[PDB]
This record gives structure tokens, C-alpha cells and sequence, in this order.
């Protein structure tokens, strides 16, 4: 309605986001870091 | 400017194979700038509705990659591949290029594929939960009669009654119905029903 | 991260007012456009108003059949849209949905459900005449568990909805019913 | 040139072409089809 | 794919005509409008005109010193846009691009040289000296056009090399310099391909 | 309306380390539907220009993941992380509120960091020239008065080295001299002359 700049935002708006999460899954598939909980040994000289 | 078109309103599913929906409205929508103005939305049964397809063919964030969409000037199809059960329920073709939408339409349904079934015809002219008090309305019985299409009449004449349907019978996929007649005091001195899996009808008085 | 949280319902007589009020979470509420879309009960959708953003100014649609009978005003202090329900008539009573954007809709929200007109209580195998608005049924005492074809509700000439429940067996069948409000269960057997 | 009338549509055009290139290198990364080439079994009997 | 070439591009004298074509392949042409772009030989860029789609349909608008100049060309069998040349100036002279969007420049195209002038193929001359020390220089005037290779030693020595680019002179001509290093037998050759002259000249201090 | 970099113009650069270049505009941008109409574009050196970044900061595909840009509807900035080989050339800030635009502008300069090494100063007697060699940062002044007519040249940033070479030339025709040449620059002291 007004002008015709009144459903085009909408538009821009949702095929932003979807890129964003597009590549943010892209980045989470090729880089996600990995993270070390718990640790075990068993090495000489009476180490345990 | 009307988007009366829509695809069979009754178009049954079976797991694994794809579908297709498809509309094909009046005067085409293509925008000056080189865009389709129609929309997609789904209605989950129990739930509030979703968006699957937005402007032209473009699948949403967050849908299944199941879904797809197709069209053209005047003709809109939307494909979809295998079937799983949650799919069941309601889409609606929806544009946005005219005025402000008055209602969304009619829309499609989807159901399981079932193979097809006869209704079992209870009737109770017998009326005593209500007798001695007043009209108890009587009532006539289906049961596991599918396809869903079906529909009964009073005679004995009638033009007030009451129905309800239930949900596919669960695993049954059967949709078994109740009707009931509305009646009075002064008029206490059957049904009929038919549809396209029964071959004739069928009326009792007992 | 987008919710809409939308609350305030319940059952009003006819001629009176009410409001309600959806919630916004996460998203810049400012920019977006709010809007309100009623589903009646065993019917499709139908859409109520709208409102557009303050970068538009505060223009408000009302479609049709309202005409000032409700109004829908915007806060961006707490991001919370309200719709002034005004003059319910009868047939006004639905679900009430609150959806993000002026032509595209977005997330949808949730729903919730209102009703309209007055009446009391009455009390309740036909299981009619009730008006709570819910009723259970406990088949055989809760033994029985199989056949079971509860039926939903239908509106009557004056409300005081009727219910109806049915088993077969071609060779001790309680149906029986209860009704919160009232605590009025009847249970009894029944032979044709 | 017309405000808000033909700026909009070059943005939207770029960002659906972003989406589509983001969401094929999805696809491609995940499912991608591999093709067998050559043959070798040395197997009993005189299967050579 | 996406692919953008231009074609049409020589020497021409002041107030001749020409045209510029402009290929796009690998889209649907007819929804994009196209746009032409001129940088200067040794400056900014400089946008030059504007044509609409036939959506919009519309035409273009032009600026200052090319308005009433010359006009464009836009056809949509073959997606072939044309830039016409009207009473070229030798200001004028400069590369020009042709580029796909009206107001978010997208991908460009490849380039033309397009010169103005009104000269011939000459000689170079040398004057060349060696003071005192130590970056010898040879230089080289009055030659036309621009191709031209210059070395030392007959091209023997290639460590320290600082060939400066060409100027254009106030005749029409260009002047070079050459210099390299002797911190202590040395010639300068020079040639001119495009006027087929063959220069070696010895330089002492 | 009116639009300028305000980022260092010579802004030198070392890999590995990332930078920024700033982008100071007139009266801040705001469209009604809520976005920013600011684009990035770089020009390599003898190559078509490239767009890298359109309204905002969502960088289209094919450019490199290590650029970024962010701001205000007035106070834009590009960030770039880690600077690797190439990225040398011109950046230019292009608005999108006026659609007329004629010039991108004068754009910034993105070369490689190096010391402050000082020029050196020759003289070549009989139309004569005056050249120097490796004097970087760039920048030289040229004042002969013995003016008003001259020519000089520039070369690249000295490739192995990253030390610029200048040559200028006086403007003489023929024997009409009967009897200064001194350079300025920020890496040095006073200037010297030669003077024939």
C-alpha cells in the first residue's frame, strides 16, 4: 500500500536472516570447535 | 484478482511416495519487477499454522528439505517428495499482489490412503434417556465407512438434524460419524444414508 | 529467540469489553508490523487487523464486520500490541492468533481461545444438557478401554452442549459420565 | 530513478542469488556423490 | 555463467563517430539494466549513463559534458548493448566499462581502451648523458604510439631496472627514462615496433 | 549528501595483523524500512573494480570470508582481520540516497608498511631531469625556480622492496637557458640541491 515499499522489507528482511542462518550453518559444519572434558594417564616411574 | 483455484480438496497420501498440490489462479501476478506474489502456508492439526514457501518458489529457514516449490505466470504447483505421516493437514494457496486478504479460502486437506469401506447402519428409533421428560431426537449410526464423503436424511420428512465426525478413527483410517435428528412432542406419533463405497442405500425403521 | 506469548481470555457475556496482549522476545519489535487473525471453531481463517510500523506512522486496518468495535493499539516501551475487544456479539467467540508482519507472516505466535454469552451450569447415554464448556467420560469405571467413539461437542438452540459415546460387541456397561463443575456422575447399566 | 520502487528489487535479486549459491554448497558439502573408477580383485579359484 | 564483454575500441580523430557493444551471456537479460562507467587515464572513476528495463520501460538520463554528446543502445534479441560515439573529444580518451545494475554496481565487465588523437607513428630520439654517475639514463622523446620496449646491454642487464611509465607530452608525443645502477661498457637499445626502428646507443661518463 | 573517507589515505599495512579503514558521512542514512544504503567496493591494481559489501554488512558470495564490515548510519567501518598478500589498491565508500552520483571519490590507498628509509638526490646537465630513488613513505616536492611547467613520473611500490622511485623532468625547448632542484620529504631533513 504505501508506495510499494510495504511488503518488499518483509521480503528483504526473511531472505536476510535466511542467509544468515545458511551460512552459520556452513560455519558450525567446517570450524566447529571441539573441546577436551576428561583426562586419564598412565606413564612410568610410578606415575598414575 | 480471485485465487479461487485449488487442487482436488481431497487428495489421500500414502507413506514414501511424493505428491502434488497445485493451483492455478486467475490474471497472472507476475509483478513488474519480475516476481511471483504467491505464498504458502501449512495448518498443522492441534496447533497454530506455518509458513513453508514464501514469494515465488523459496523454501524457509527451518522446513524440511521435503518440500518444493514450482511456478509460473498463472500456474503454481507445489511438489512435494516422500510422505511421512505428520504431513496430514491443511495447505492454503495464498497471494499477496491485490488488497488485503479477506480470508485465506477453502484450502486442501490430506489424509492416509485407505483402501475402501462400507458404513455399518446402526439406527435407535428405541428413545429413552430423554422419554418421559421430552424429545430425545433419536439418533442413526456409521461406522468405518471410508472415504470420509458421506451424508444421511430423515424420512418417515425432515429439515433439522445434527452430526459430528471424528478424527480418521485413529489407525483405523476409517472416519466413523454420528447423526442426530431434531425433533419435538407433537410429532412423536428413517435414515438414509449413502455414499460411493455403498453400492445402493439403505433405510431401516427398527 | 521469538516468542509471542499472547494471554488474557475467558468467557464474557454479551455487551461487554476486553483486551488482549502478545508479547514480544528477542526480535526489534519496532520495526515489524503486528496483526491479529481469528479462526472460528470448525471453520477456516479470517483476518481481523493490523497495525503499521511508526517508520509508516500508526495506521490501523480494520477490515470489515468491526468498524470500531475493537481497536488494536502498539507499545514499544515493553513491546506488547493489544486488542481492545469491545461489544462481544455471540458469534464473535474463536481462537485469537497473533502473527508478526503486515503481508508476510512470520512465526505465527500462538493462540488462545475466548467465548461469549451467558448461562449456568446444569448438569448431565446422551449426556446432554451441560454448559461448563469440558467434559470427561469414564467407560466401565475406566475398565473398559476398547470401541471407544467419543464424539466432540455441538452447539444447541441454546447452547447446553450434548455429547454421545457407543461400543458393539455381538455376545455390564456402565458408560457413565462426569462433570468437573458439578461432580454429577450417574454411571447406571443399560439393556435394549 | 524511482525511490523505493527499483533500488529494492537489485538487493532482493542479490540476496536470493546469495541464498541459493549458500544452500547448493550446503547440499554439495553434505550428500555429494562419488563415483567409482577402476577395478582389481584377486580372488580363489583362477579369478584373477 | 556470468559472462560480460565489450568490443569496439581504436584511434580516431576528433569529431568521428563509433559505437561500443556490450555481451552478456548466462541470465535473463531483459530484467537487469545495464550501465557504463569511464575512469580516466590516471583518476577516479567517473559514471557516464544509465539505461532503464523495459519493465520499467523508461530511458536514461545522462549527466554534464556527455548530455546531447552521444546516446545508447539497448536491444533484447541477443542482449547486445550499444554505446554510441558522437564528435569525440580528445578528452574523451580513457577506458570504459560496461556493468550489469542501475544503482548496486555487480559484476563489471572487461574494459576498452578507446583513444583519441590526431598524430602518426614516429621516431624516437635519445639525448641520453652520463655526468658524473649511479642510475645511467637514456632517455627517450618524441615517439608515437605508446608501444615501446626499452633495455641495456641489449638486454643483458636486468638487476635495478626503474623504466618509468609514459607521459603525454604537450605535442601529442611521449617521453621515457630509463636508469639502472654503476656503482664502478654499457649501451642503451631501444625499439619501436610499431614504427619498426632499431636504436642502440653507447653512453660514457 | 556529501560523503568522505576520513581514513588514512596511504593507510600502510603488514600482514598477519588485521587493520580498519573508517567511513565518516554527512547526516546519517536511516531508510524508513530500517537499513543502511552503504556499499564497499576495492579496485586491484590494473583490474576491474569488484563490489564486496552491499547495504549494512552481508558481503556477497565469492568474496573472502576475512572481511567484515559494521556502523551506524553514520559512523561506517570495514574491518579486515588478518592481511595477507594482495588486498593492495583502492577502497571506495559509495552512498545510494541520491541516485545522480557522478564520482565515487578519491578512495584510500592500501600498501605494504615499511621503514622510513631516505631518498637520494641526482642532477643530469644538458631539458633536463631530476630523479631519486627509494624514498618510502611515498611523497616528494619538486620546487625548481633557478616554475610554473613540468613533468614528472612515479613508479610502483618497488615490488621486491617497497621503496618508491620518482623521475621529474624540466621543460626546455632549445637554447634559451642563460646562467634549483631540491625534494622534500617526511623520512628526511632540510632538502638539498644541485642546481646544475
Amino acid at each position: 500500500a504505501s508506495t510499494d515499499s510495504e511488503k518488499v522489507a518483509e521480503y528483504l528482511r526473511r531472505a536476510t536472516l535466511d542467509l544468515r542462518a545458511a551460512r552459520q550453518r556452513i560455519r558450525e559444519l567446517e570450524g566447529e570447535p571441539v573441546a577436551v572434558v576428561a583426562m586419564a594417564c598412565r606413564l612410568p616411574g610410578g606415575v598414575s | 484478482d480471485v485465487v479461487m483455484t485449488q487442487s482436488p480438496l481431497s487428495l489421500p497420501v500414502t507413506p514414501g511416495e511424493p505428491a502434488s498440490i497445485s493451483c492455478r489462479s486467475s490474471q497472472s501476478l507476475l509483478h513488474s519487477n519480475g516476481y511471483n506474489y504467491l505464498d504458502w502456508y501449512l495448518q498443522k492439526p492441534g496447533q497454530s499454522p506455518q509458513l513453508l514457501i514464501y514469494l515465488g518458489s523459496n523454501r524457509a529457514s527451518g522446513v524440511p528439505d521435503r518440500f518444493s516449490g514450482s511456478g509460473s505466470g498463472t500456474d503454481f504447483t507445489l511438489k512435494i517428495s516422500r510422505v511421512e505421516a505428520e504431513d496430514v493437514g491443511v495447505y492454503y494457496c495464498m497471494q499477496s499482489l491485490q488488497t488485503p486478504r479477506l480470508t485465506f479460502g477453502p484450502g486442501t486437506k490430506v489424509d492416509i490412503k485407505r483402501t475402501v469401506a462400507a458404513p455399518s447402519v446402526f439406527i435407535f428409533p428405541p428413545s429413552d434417556e430423554q422419554l418421559k421428560s421430552g424429545t430425545a431426537s433419536v439418533v442413526c449410526l456409521l461406522n468405518n465407512f471410508y472415504p470420509r464423503g458421506a451424508k444421511v436424511q430423515w424420512k418417515v420428512q425432515s429439515g433439522n438434524s445434527q452430526e459430528s465426525v471424528t478424527e480418521q478413527d485413529s489407525k483405523d483410517s476409517t472416519y466413523s460419524l454420528s447423526s442426530t435428528l431434531t425433533l419435538s412432542k407433537a410429532d412423536y406419533e428413517a435414515c438414509e444414508v449413502t455414499h460411493q463405497g455403498l453400492s445402493s442405500p439403505v433405510t431401516k425403521s427398527f | 529467540e521469538v516468542q509471542l506469548v499472547q494471554s488474557g481470555g475467558g468467557l464474557v457475556q454479551p455487551g461487554r469489553s476486553l483486551r488482549l496482549s502478545c508479547t514480544a522476545s528477542g526480535f526489534t519489535f519496532g520495526d515489524y508490523a503486528m496483526s491479529w487473525v481469528r479462526q472460528a471453531p470448525g471453520k477456516g481463517l479470517e483476518w481481523v487487523g493490523f497495525i503499521r510500523s511508526k517508520a509508516y506512522g500508526g495506521t490501523t486496518e480494520y477490515a470489515a464486520s468491526v468498524k470500531g468495535r475493537f481497536t488494536i493499539s502498539r507499545d514499544d516501551s515493553k513491546s506488547i500490541a493489544y486488542l481492545q475487544m469491545n461489544s462481544l456479539k455471540t458469534e464473535d467467540t474463536a481462537v485469537y492468533y497473533c502473527t508478526r508482519g503486515g503481508t508476510l507472516f512470520d512465526y505465527w505466535g500462538q493462540g488462545t481461545l475466548v467465548t461469549v454469552s451467558s448461562a449456568s451450569t446444569k448438569g448431565p447415554c446422551l449426556v446432554k444438557d451441560y454448559f461448563p464448556e469440558p467434559v470427561t467420560v469414564s467407560w466401565n469405571s475406566g475398565a473398559l478401554t476398547s470401541g471407544v467413539h467419543t464424539f466432540p461437542a455441538v452447539l444447541q438452540s441454546s447452547g447446553l452442549y450434548s455429547l454421545s459415546s457407543v461400543v458393539t460387541v455381538p455376545s455390564t456397561y456402565i458408560c457413565n459420565v462426569n462433570h468437573k463443575p458439578s461432580n454429577t456422575k450417574v454411571d447406571k447399566k443399560v439393556e435394549p
